[PDB]
C-alpha cells in the first residue's frame, strides 16, 4: 500500500494522449455533477 | 485504501454562503494507498482549488453563485464514505 | 486501488464487457 495507487497516476497522463482531443459536458446539465480526481500529493508539495 | 480511516469535516461541508469560497478538509493519505475521487454536485458553477496549510493538511475549497441548497458528494478510491452523500446547503450572505 | 482502479475512472464510460468476474 504505497505505490499501487501511484502506478495509476501515469496511466491517466497517457490515457489522455491515447484518445487525445478532450471531452466535457455542461450547459444542458443544470446540476453541476462534476468531480475531482486528485492524485496523492498534487504538483504543489505538502509533506 | 481505508474509506473508513477517511478524515472528513469543515465549516463548508455543513453549509456555506452564496458567492463565498466554501472550504473543507478530507485527509486519507495515511489510511493507505488509493486515488481520490469525489462528485461535486451543485445547481451553479464551482471552481475547485487546493490550498496548502501550516500543518501540511489538505483543505480544498470552491465558490458557488446559486443561493439555496446545494450538495457535494464524497467518495474515496471511488467508495462512498459512510453517511453519503454529504448534504451541504448554502446559507445567505453572513448578515 | 481496490474496486476503485477499474471503476475508479470517474469518466462514466464502459463499452467493453465489464470484467469483474
Amino acid at each position: 500500500k504505497k505505490k499501487i495507487t501511484i502506478h495509476d497516476r501515469k496511466e491517466f497522463a497517457k490515457f489522455e494522449e491515447e484518445r487525445a482531443r478532450a471531452k466535457w459536458d455542461t450547459a444542458n446539465n443544470p446540476l453541476y455533477k462534476e468531480a475531482t480526481s486528485t492524485f496523492t500529493n498534487i504538483t504543489y508539495r505538502g509533506t | 485504501g481505508g474509506a473508513h480511516k477517511v478524515r472528513a469535516g469543515g465549516p463548508g461541508l455543513e453549509r456555506a454562503e452564496a458567492g463565498v469560497p466554501a472550504e473543507f478538509s478530507i485527509w486519507t493519505r495515511e489510511a493507505g494507498a488509493g486515488g481520490l475521487a469525489i462528485a461535486v454536485e451543485g445547481p451553479s458553477k464551482a471552481e475547485i482549488s487546493f490550498e496548502d496549510r501550516k500543518d501540511g493538511s489538505c483543505g480544498v475549497a470552491y465558490v458557488v453563485q446559486e443561493p439555496g441548497d446545494y450538495e457535494v458528494s464524497v467518495k474515496f478510491n471511488e467508495e462512498h464514505i459512510p453517511d453519503s452523500p454529504f448534504v451541504v446547503p448554502v446559507a445567505s450572505p453572513s448578515g | 486501488w481496490k474496486v476503485g482502479f477499474f471503476k475508479r475512472n470517474r469518466p462514466p464510460l464502459e463499452e467493453d464487457d465489464e470484467e469483474g468476474e
